[PDB]
């Protein structure tokens, strides 16, 4: 099976640099070029650059140029994604890619986690998001813990010390453009245990050991 | 050189016969640039066709593309179960050339009219310097929703973050987490705030809102 | 048999490995000199070097990396003549032969041979259970005008060494044992001596001799410092024709020789051009054109005309660093007869450079080589259209005479394709060089190939690997046709025969010739059937025609 292999998936604060790696294998490394190509959350695709493997020629697009350098390493069999200058807006995937053929991109590394933003560890408030009678749509309820700006990711949600599970919809963490993430931790249930039942939520933000638990009521 | 792809949604459901599109912006080669993807939710891309009309290896015979003018047109036979993706096509002619916005197909189990539910702020947050008001969808299908607000009858933009779970995983329905972001200077002088919410499982765009101050 | 030739493959991994260790058997098993690069790479340890056993020159470098056999074999080696050399410095490099992370390795030299290295330096690095290499006087080696006699070494061993042998003078050694110690030639030696068997004088060695001798003439050497004159390693083969020193006519010179790379022949062999001047070789000296001669001989005369125009191939001209055929340089070879040089598809032959708008290659443009017949150099396939199923806009290919060779070896290679059968039908010759032809999978009738025909020479072979299985061949039922003689085929169907059984009518093979009874009468001529002149009229049975002009008929 042919494949590539992509590391340096980490975060980085706005105006550094991160060289991604590319180990291709199974396949003459230097008779087909090598490409790479960017995707940022809940948006798609967009393409970096290229790089005959056999003599290092290149075309890096408009959107990046002189922030981009783009290497072969014909001894060992690698590519390598030299990024500059970067910020918020350059936060995403980088994918590294050939072109079998016949003309698009065929096999694709895994894509490494890059992202952007200059904060140090930092843990969130649970303000919770109470039912009453504008959350009812029939005999179920619902009921919350809004988790809003904590750093870095991730952050690990519980209903009621765990029992509750069903009906838990935890969404990913939407980075706000101050620089930090949010969530919301939902969970359904009959509305005749409002009362009844004690409902509580538990987080874990395990980078700054924060435990924070929100009773939710009326 | 570019493309545009119509819709950047249809859905689907079993044995059916489907389509996608893009839009080449000039006379393409020649023939034979263009080529799609599948997208599996957080994995790496695949090519599907390539060439327009020819399959690689690895991927199945309901899959087969096409061209006419300037437009490409991707085929399959009678869809099925994985086929749950984001679907995207290039027209690699010269160089630099372009993507498009993502034909993403959904599997069609049963259509799921949305949960709308409405949430005021709490009130630690509020006088913790910042507001939250999040607009919760429950259980629906598919993905595609449309989700406003109108603070007041006022149509806002740019003050809010949608969010979306990934697909359940015994019942096909997603939900939905609109929030809005604003002040503690801003939210004392409003009232109203809405979420309208439009779907294609909906007969109308159902609306629910609170009272600020009537708990 | 002697010469061999030596591969051009550097440190890059060999495409099929599988092959790989039988292509390094085959190159040199029964070889003495050697015309260049001797490489040997990669090789893993369950590897049985015996072919290397025979090998005295080596007039390339003599390059050993990445192998993990813990001994080659290579101990016959006199002299290694640098003529090119490994990164233009080393004429012998041992590079990381240790183990990808008692164990494997290479671990001892055992160059107990090795007197002259005349040219260029030494760099035996990173070789983790290799001992006595620094243990050499290295100095001895070199030649006297060795002005490139730079060297670098690696000692660092995972290994501590043994000592030298008892019956070793000094500590220098190659191997442990005793008859692997260095035997000394130059620095303990008498006078202006360059060689010499011995601190005396009389065990000097002949000028013209070159790595010791055996005795004080040139007919007594180990070696020859510029020509083997059929056993009287000389300065200068003499020339093939002499001069009156007053008048100057000069009528041939009996005997006279021809300058084959380090030796001193009558005749040069092969794949070689003999020349004008005196030499052979691979490309005629400027102002030449090859002609066929009075013989059978390739051959390089002059040129009274600004010589007729020519075909170039990719290592030739204006097209020698281009690598690969594409859109953008394929039309270059329409009407081309004979391609001075070699072609190549790669991957990117058939997606051009988007980066350069270079369109790919289409297989309706492949359809110029039907007009040509001889390569001079070699065939590489890699990619080739997933449509057509043959290799056959070469169906008028004749012959490969490989003096290019791919990746030093290969004069035809054939991998990772997608064809269903070869299709060369007129491809008779394949003068020099090994074919490869792997990973094909729906690559049938090469097994009805007969390849010992095609090839030149004994240390030619065909080798193959990953390529559907020839039992599942007959499998769909896929084999040679009734009119292919000898049941000899290049793919199904009378076209693609490599005998006819009876006769050629054209590119078909058939039974008979219309001398009897068939449309239009026909003449039988070289085993082709070639028409009679239409007026000629039709004979109620009996003969018609007589031959194919006008007259040689009836009326």
């Amino acid at each position: 099976e042919v494949q590539l292999v992509q590391s340096g998936g980490g975060l980085k604060v706005p105006g550094g640099s991160v060289k991604v790696s590319c180990k291709a294998s199974s396949y003459t490394f230097t008779s087909y070029g090598i490409s790479w190509v960017r995707q940022a959350p809940g948006q798609g695709l967009e393409w970096m650059g290229d790089v005959n493997t056999y003599a290092g020629n290149t075309n890096y697009a408009q959107k990046l140029q002189g922030r981009v350098t783009m290497t072969t390493d014909t001894g060992t069999s690698t590519a390598y994604m030299e990024l500059r200058s970067l910020r918020s807006d350059d936060a995403a995937v980088y994918y590294c890619a050939r072109d079998r053929g016949y003309y698009a991109f065929d096999i694709w590394g895994q894509g490494t986690m890059v992202t952007v933003s200059s904060a140090s560890t930092k843990g969130p408030s649970v303000f919770p998001l109470a039912p009453s009678s504008k959350s009812t749509s029939g005999g179920t309820a619902a009921l919350g813990c809004l988790v809003k700006d904590y750093f870095p990711e991730p952050v690990t949600v519980s209903w009621n010390s765990g029992a509750l599970t069903s009906g838990v919809h935890t969404f990913p963490a939407v980075l706000q453009s101050s620089g930090l993430y949010s969530l919301s931790s939902v969970v359904t249930v009959p509305s005749s245990s409002l009362g009844t039942q004690t409902y509580i939520c538990n987080v874990n933000h395990k980078p700054s050991n924060t435990k924070v638990d929100k009773k939710v009521e009326p | 050189q570019s493309v545009l792809t119509q819709p950047p949604s249809a859905s689907g459901t079993p044995g059916q016969t489907v389509t996608l599109s893009c839009s080449g912006s000039r006379t393409n080669a020649g023939r034979d640039p263009v080529s799609w993807y599948q997208q599996l939710p957080g994995t790496a891309p695949k090519l599907l066709t390539s060439t327009a009309p020819q399959g690689p290896s690895g991927v199945p015979d309901r899959f087969s593309g096409s061209k006419s003018g300037t437009s490409s047109s991707l085929a399959i036979s009678g869809l099925q179960s994985g086929d749950e993706a984001d679907y995207y096509c290039t027209v690699w002619d010269s160089v630099p050339g372009a993507s498009v916005f993502g034909s993403g197909t959904f599997l069609t189990v049963t259509v799921a009219a949305p949960s709308v539910f409405i949430f005021p702020p709490s009130d630690e947050q509020l006088k913790s310097g910042t507001a939250s008001v999040v607009c919760l969808l429950n259980n629906f299908y598919p993905r595609e929703a449309k989700v406003q607000w109108k603070v007041d009858n006022a149509l806002q933009s740019g003050n809010s973050q949608e969010s979306v779970t990934e697909q359940d995983s015994k019942d096909s329905t997603y939900s939905l987490s609109s929030t809005l972001t604003l002040s503690k200077a801003d939210y004392e002088k409003h009232k109203v705030y809405a979420c309208e919410v439009t779907h294609q499982g909906l007969s109308s765009p159902v609306t629910k809102s609170f009272n600020r101050g009537e708990c | 048999t002697q010469v061999c030739t030596g591969t051009d493959m550097k440190l890059r991994l060999p495409a099929s490995p599988e092959t790989h260790l039988d292509m390094l058997r085959h190159l040199y098993q029964g070889c003495q000199v050697v015309q260049g690069n001797l490489e040997l790479t990669y090789l893993p340890t369950n590897a049985s070097l015996s072919f290397l056993q025979d090998i005295q020159e080596v007039q390339g470098y003599v390059l050993i990396a990445h192998n993990q056999v813990r001994q080659v074999p290579l101990q016959r080696l006199r002299i290694v003549r640098g003529t090119q050399l490994f990164e233009d410095n080393y004429a012998l490099a041992v590079l990381d032969n240790g183990d990808p992370l008692s164990p494997g390795g290479l671990r001892e030299l055992q160059l107990r041979s090795l007197t002259e290295i005349l040219k260029g330096g030494v760099l035996i690095q990173r070789n983790p259970q290799l001992c006595y290499q620094d243990t050499i006087l290295w100095k001895d080696i070199f030649h006297k005008n060795n002005q490139l006699a730079l060297t670098l070494i690696d000692t660092n061993r995972s290994r501590a060494c043994h000592p030298c042998s008892p019956m070793c003078k000094g500590s220098r050694c190659w191997g442990e044992s005793s008859e692997d110690c260095q035997s000394l030639t130059r620095t303990v030696c008498a006078g202006g001596c360059a060689r010499c068997k011995g601190p005396l004088p009389t065990d000097c060695c002949h000028e013209q001799c070159a790595a010791g001798c055996t005795g004080p003439k040139h007919s007594d050497c180990l070696a020859c410092l510029h020509f083997n004159h059929s056993g009287i390693c000389e300065l200068h083969c003499p020339a093939l024709v002499t001069y009156n020193t007053d008048t100057f006519e000069s009528m041939p010179n009996p005997e006279g020789r021809y300058t084959f790379g380090a030796s001193c022949v009558t005749a040069c062999p092969y794949n070689y051009l003999s020349t004008d001047v005196g030499s052979c070789t691979l490309v005629c000296p400027l102002h030449n054109q090859e002609v066929t001669a009075e013989d059978g001989t390739q051959r390089c005369e002059k040129c009274s005309k600004p010589c007729a125009r020519v075909c170039y191939g990719l290592g030739m001209e204006h097209l020698r660093e281009v690598r690969a055929v594409t859109s953008a340089n394929i039309q270059e070879f329409a009407g081309c007869k004979k391609i001075f040089g070699s072609l190549a598809f790669l991957p990117e032959s058939f997606d051009g450079d988007p980066a350069s708008n270079t369109a790919p290659l289409q297989p309706e443009q492949l359809q110029v080589f039907e007009t040509l017949e001889e390569i001079t150099g070699y065939l590489y396939i890699s990619a080739w259209p997933d449509s057509l199923p043959d290799l056959s806009v070469f169906q008028n290919l004749q012959v490969i005479r490989g003096r290019i060779l791919h990746n030093g070896a290969y004069s035809l290679t054939l991998q990772g394709l997608g064809i269903s059968w070869l299709g060369l039908r007129s491809l008779r010759e394949l003068g020099s060089g090994l074919a490869l032809i792997h990973h094909n999978t729906h690559l049938c009738f090469v097994h009805t190939v007969p390849w010992d025909q095609l090839f030149r020479n004994p240390h030619q072979a065909l080798l193959h690997t990953a390529n559907r299985p020839e039992d599942e061949c007959v499998g769909e039922g896929l084999a040679c046709h009734q009119l292919c003689a000898r049941g000899h085929c290049w793919g199904p169907g009378p076209t693609q025969c490599v005998n006819c059984s009876q006769f050629l009518r054209g590119q078909e093979c058939v039974e008979e010739c219309r001398v009897l009874q068939g449309l239009p009468r026909e003449y039988v001529n070289a085993r082709h059937c070639l028409p009679c002149h239409p007026e000629c009229q039709p004979q109620n049975g009996s003969v018609t025609c007589f031959g194919p002009e006008a007259d040689q008929c009836v009326a």
